[PDB]
RNA sequence: GAAGAGUUUGAUCAUGGCUCAGAUUGAACGCUGGCGGCAGGCCUAACACAUGCAAGUCGAGCGGAUGAAGGGAGCUUGCUCCUGGAUUCAGCGGCAGACGGGUGAGUAAUGCCUAGGAAUCUGCCUGGUAGUGGGGGAUAACGUCCGGAAACGGGCGCUAAUACCGCAUACGUCCUGAGGGAGAAAGUGGGGGAUCUUCGGACCUCACGCUAUCAGAUGAGCCUAGGUCGGAUUAGCUAGUUGGUGGGGUAAAGGCCUACCAAGGCGACGAUCCGUAACUGGUCUGAGAGGAUGAUCAGUCACACUGGAACUGAGACACGGUCCAGACUCCUACGGGAGGCAGCAGUGGGGAAUAUUGGACAAUGGGCGAAAGCCUGAUCCAGCCAUGCCGCGUGUCUUUAAGUUGGGAGGAAGGGCAGUAAGUUAAUACCUUGCUGUUUUGACGUUACCAACAGAAUAAGCACCGGCUAACUUCGUGCCAGCAGCCGCGGUAAUACGAAGGGUGCAAGCGUUAAUCGGAAUUACUGGGCGUAAAGCGCGCGUAGGUGGUUCAGCAAGUUGGAUGUGAAAUCCCCGGGCUCAACCUGGGAACUGCAUCCAAAACUACUGAGCU
């Protein structure tokens, strides 16, 4: 219940879309690579700036291609 | 089962392979004394794969079994847990196609085998007339009550103590109905075969 | 060919659409007015023209030609701009 | 339509059934709800009868499913 | 739990490819065939389809069609006026037809699979909560007319209700959530002693129905993350696209639809385009890693001549529905009509190649029904085919199979009935129901299976034999004719080619054509290479990225342990139980290396901070 990814662009409302990386390991290769997830969250009142680090929750879809809301900017 | 005429079977070997006709000998009138073949007159590179393929082609004539039945045969010895080799013999002891003459009802397992056919060999009071059955240790062995007045049943049991004995059975002659008291090991077997070099010819 | 099982719901079908187009258009043209209602901005016509359609909107939502959550919806859009004439 | 149920496994002339919870919006023999213990009509020595465990039987009746005309009859055997 | 040979050379060694042993299939083909049990059988044309059948059910939901009987009146047993009610069933109406069934065309991603998430409906089912009153208008059948040879159309006129529309009525249920407004239902049959009378009705009483809601079960719908095919000789794609609000709309969230505001969105972790393909549990070869792979079986998806579209309904954008368009095909009496086998048979047609215009709802289901039951090409089960997988038989004086005869279980749960007891009953009066014991009856495959009888009468074939396969004379033929997987063989004593003459492989099958993996360390993560065999760009600057000296502290993403839900069932792996045995069948578990959540850990990595040279 708690992904975490630090944000990547901001230029539209209410809306803010963060790269939730990860690494994690090849099959067949053994080499943990990583794999960069790019979600898309709902800002209620827009106040994260490119290169912030926030959290989110899952609840009910708020547009196409984005499901995800804010809970808080842990860091900045 | 293999058919035809049987003295021929008796010379590739050197064993007597217990597989004759009478009650007297074998191998005493059927000229056994060469190798035969298509030309068999000289011998030569008498050596490995085609020893041990000499080793379990024996084995197949003996016992009644096809290799649609006996490579099914080794596959049980992977099955076992261990000592694959004695453990092929096993179930060629627990089958009932050798286990009649191992006590004497027929003459060979060639009038053992038919005969379990012809509705003979009951195991346990049921009906069974495949030679494939596997006898488990300490069920009776009986025959059916019709064929007990076959006098060529009784033209088995002169061998008894002429064949030697098995030391593995304890059976009332005037029944006619025996026991299978226990599974072998290789101590109750004879000597001419090599049991995990039957194995070899697996892979090659 | 088909079946006088399935004919017999041929006939069963459309004469029953035929039934069903009218008195779902009973239920929109009332939902209209207390749109041209609003759209004329008159409350004192207004209140009395949904006051018509309420019995109108779940009635049908009652006897299954709708649904009754349809009649839920539209009965808190058209007050929530009612009030909005104030 | 949830239902209790005699379903044919086993082979020709050979029945075995598992009395499986269905939704009779499926097939005899495939997506079952639940399958509580087996039956064997052809029964001989050592093989037990009915697997029937009533800890997971009164579930569906409780929650309302029902036997069809046969399976009244086999809990009628205890 | 892992076996390699042969072949480059005069010989060697190394690099390196070829061909070979094996095991396999949905099998063909060439051969020759005795049987049983379970199986499996268009892999090609999602090609066209004659014919029959694949979902009709209900009269105890309603009007209306037809008259079993029986008791009588006349004529005198021929007949009808009646009296009656047995019965059927085309037209309305409920429910089902959205299931079972089939096929894999489309789909490269929201389809499938694994995990999770909430903003929803669900007829019949199951627990309650509240309720079935009073009316009104039509409408088919039916009547006739018109058009038509028929099929069918469409003009008025009749009548019904468990068909429809108001009115009454509101425990929830919806809106406003202040107050208030709103909107439901249908009756039928088995009965019943007291009062109203035509104790037909009314009221009483259960049974099936009916409604307004809640909780659940059962389905079904969204949303997110993960992975899921070949290509850069496809690098840019995108405008309703990405957000924002107003509204509109879906059972339900949501640019889903909409107007306007802004310029965002996707993508080198491979976007978009292009070719390909249902996916998965799984399957096959494998020491495993894997690789190949989706026929029977089961889950999900998808389609129904082709395309668009809604309608009705709880549920469809509906395979044996409607509408429209297209392609095709068919009947015409030229007026007008009809059809969609990837449903079971079956037919062409294609192809190397694949089955019967079967028997019955007796078992299991379903679909209607108060119940009886009524239908089902789903199913149970049968012909056809060595197509596998097992067993079995063709004799060493037995008679198994097969065949003749006599026997002989198990598949049946119950239904009828007429007592017997029960508990709802206002009245165990009475119906209706569950119990008990007896009687009556119903098996598609009609048998498996037991026990007699005549007699070896009814049963073997195939391929090879130069090597490394320890099966290995000659006769005919003469660099001819030919065989063969690799070498090669044949150019005149031929173990290599054609017979005979013998053996051998393993057997009702044996072989060779084809495809898959293997040995193949011959795409090397496990587990290979690059001075000269193939292979270092001619070298730099350096973007993403891969990896990163050094110390304390912190974090707990990777890492590590346990916890819990699963990872469906099947398949497999062991122990079993059964078919007389084996397949096969199941019971039990094992297995399912996986996924997220949870707490615990801090050596190392990332990240965070102060540093150290």
């Amino acid at each position: 219940r708690t992904l975490t990814g630090r944000v990547v662009s901001d230029k539209m409302d209410k809306t803010v879309t963060v790269l939730i990386e990860r690494r994690v390991k090849h099959p067949i290769y053994g080499k943990y690579v990583k794999r960069s997830t790019k979600l898309h969250a709902h800002d209620e009142s827009n106040q994260c700036r490119i290169g912030d680090l926030v959290t989110i929750r899952e609840t009910r879809p708020l547009a196409k291609t984005k499901a995800w809301t804010l809970v808080d900017i842990v860091e900045r | 089962r293999y058919i035809g005429p049987k003295c021929k079977l008796s010379r590739r070997e050197g064993t007597d392979l217990f597989l004759k006709s009478g009650a007297r000998a074998l191998d005493s009138k059927c000229k056994a004394e060469n190798v035969p073949g298509q030309h068999g007159q000289r011998r030569g590179r008498l050596s490995d794969y085609g020893l041990q393929l000499r080793e379990k082609q024996k084995v197949r004539r003996i016992y009644g079994v096809l290799e649609r039945q006996f490579r099914g045969y080794y596959q049980e010895a992977s099955r076992r847990k261990g000592s694959t080799g004695e453990n092929l013999l096993q179930l060629l002891e627990c089958r009932l196609d050798n286990v009649v003459y191992r006590m004497g009802f027929g003459s060979t397992r060639s009038e053992s085998r038919q005969l379990v056919s012809h509705k003979a060999i009951t195991v346990n009071g049921q009906t069974v007339n495949i030679p494939s059955y596997q006898v488990k240790a300490g069920d009776v062995v009986a025959v059916r009550e019709k064929s007990k007045n076959q006098l060529r049943i009784a033209q088995a049991l002169e061998l008894c103590g002429q064949r030697g004995r098995v030391e593995w059975v304890e059976v009332d002659l005037d029944k006619k109905a025996g026991t299978f008291k226990s599974a072998p090991a290789r101590s109750d077997l004879s000597a001419d075969i090599n049991e995990n070099l039957i194995v070899e010819l697996y892979s090659k | 060919a088909n079946t006088p099982s399935a004919k017999k719901r041929a006939k069963q079908a459309e004469k029953r659409r035929s039934h069903n187009a009218s008195l779902r258009s009973m239920v929109r043209t009332y939902i209209k007015n207390v749109v041209k209602a609003i759209d004329a901005k008159d409350l004192e016509k207004a209140q009395a023209a949904f006051t018509a359609a309420v019995p109108v909107i779940d009635r049908m939502a009652d006897k299954g030609i709708i649904h009754k959550n349809k009649a839920a919806r539209h009965k808190s859009r058209l007050s929530g701009h009612i009030k909005a004439l104030s | 339509m949830v239902t209790i149920r005699l379903a044919r496994g086993g082979s020709k002339k050979r029945p075995f059934y598992h009395l499986t919870v269905t939704n009779s919006r499926n097939a005899r023999d495939g997506r079952f709800v639940e399958r509580i213990g087996f039956f064997n009509p052809v029964a001989t020595g050592g093989e037990v009868r009915l697997s029937v465990d009533q800890e997971r039987a009164t579930y569906w009746l409780g929650q309302g499913a029902q036997p069809s005309e046969r399976v009244a009859q086999l809990l009628k055997d205890a």
